């Protein structure tokens, strides 16, 4: 499962 | 700190350049310097802080999982003894990952959370606190593992309580918090049923609120709703 | 050095783990430690050294190009003045990139090249010397730019002379050297015709030697031949 | 144009 990717502004 | 002599605005500007250059360690250092100026962060600045550290810890987590897998294979029946090196190097990466999490948690505690009064800032920071305790829980194996898990849970729960009282069900911060807390339940807390129930209810309550949104807000919310659905498909 | 207390074999082992974990800065530090033990490097160990630093400098070069492009746009007619930050940050990345190149060149000079007698090791290291002077030339703009370019040229030329006398035309080291020296001619030395001629002749002489090779050697050589052809297609 | 990629052992 995935959390929020969150690696791009 | 090494960023103490640089203007706040210059640190922000360089964090944005560092993102463009895929220099996420630099980006994180610039944003840490900006936080340490002592002023509150705007919405955009909070997002730069999060993106920077998410990329840094993401590389560490991926490396840790590779090394942990090799280490586990080495401890299987029939596996040639290869010495202490795999454990040592896994420990090195683990310690660095813990250091990054401690740094983020330290910024949140000194003093981002206590100054955050609006729901959008407070929920954002409490979610981050839950996330970085969750990353610590992923590698914990000792006598404090239960306390680390409980710290993640408590931060997520406070964020959830505020988000439900103060934000609409489609708010992207609220949705991402719910998504991550559901992952916590499934992957950390051994509570897959709680994970599934939370993702379901979150998705359904958001769906019912989409009609209130502009086209752009609809795109933002539905993107995260799809992540909830992706997890539900994997878990059921 | 921080790796002085670690066994040579443990450094090698950890370099291989670091590669698996995509931890290329660690990989480079481990390989630097291995070189500094003072023994010559095997073929596999030379390749680990090169892969580690190629990945490190590759990230720096990509970042430098992003920042340099932004800086050039800022100096165009009509562009709002934004202060010294873009230049400062480009300079920061540039200095770090130069430091990595200087480190690699220092390992080659103390003392990998002088102990390398076999063609496969000597050509490999001289090619690397040319490559890291080439990376320095990519960012050079001052009074030493001509000398940096000449240092790259001289290292590549010595490697070429040995490779032509001691290796078959399909040898992958010889082919990769020729490929990189051709890129030097095209991108650094303002000599596109020399670049094209070298790539052509290299490709054709390799093609004529493929019949001597096993299936596995044929795969190795043809892979690099395709890179030569790709460059020729771009350049003609 | 490309040099040897050289980023995988």
């Amino acid at each position: 499962a995935g959390s929020i990717p969150g690696r791009r502004s | 700190g090494a960023m103490g002599s640089m203007e706040r605005a210059s640190l922000i500007q360089k964090a944005k350049l560092a993102e463009q250059a895929e220099r996420y360690e630099d980006m994180a250092a610039f944003m840490k310097g900006a936080v340490e100026k002592g002023e509150e962060l705007s919405c955009e600045e909070r997002n730069l802080l999060s993106v920077a550290y998410k990329n840094v810890v993401g590389g560490q987590r991926a490396a840790w999982r590779v090394l942990s897998s090799i280490e586990q294979k080495s401890n299987e029946e029939g596996s040639e003894e290869k010495g202490p090196e795999v454990r040592e190097y896994r420990e090195k990466v683990e310690t660095e990952l813990q250091g990054v999490c401690d740094t983020v948690l330290g910024l949140l505690d000194s003093h981002l959370i206590k100054e955050a009064g609006d729901a959008e800032s407070r929920v954002f920071y409490l979610k981050m606190k839950g996330d970085y305790y969750r990353y610590l829980a992923e590698v914990a194996t000792g006598d404090d593992k239960k306390r680390i898990i409980d710290s993640a849970r408590s931060a997520y729960q406070e964020a959830m309580d505020i988000s439900k009282k103060e934000m609409p069900p489609t708010n992207p911060i609220r949705l991402g918090l719910a998504l991550n807390f559901s992952v916590f339940h499934y992957e950390i807390a051994n509570s897959p049923e709680e994970a599934i129930s939370l993702a379901k209810t979150t998705f359904d309550e958001a769906m019912a609120d989409l009609h209130t949104l502009s086209e752009d807000s609809y795109k933002d919310s539905t993107l995260i709703m799809q992540l909830l659905r992706d997890n539900l498909t994997l878990w059921t």
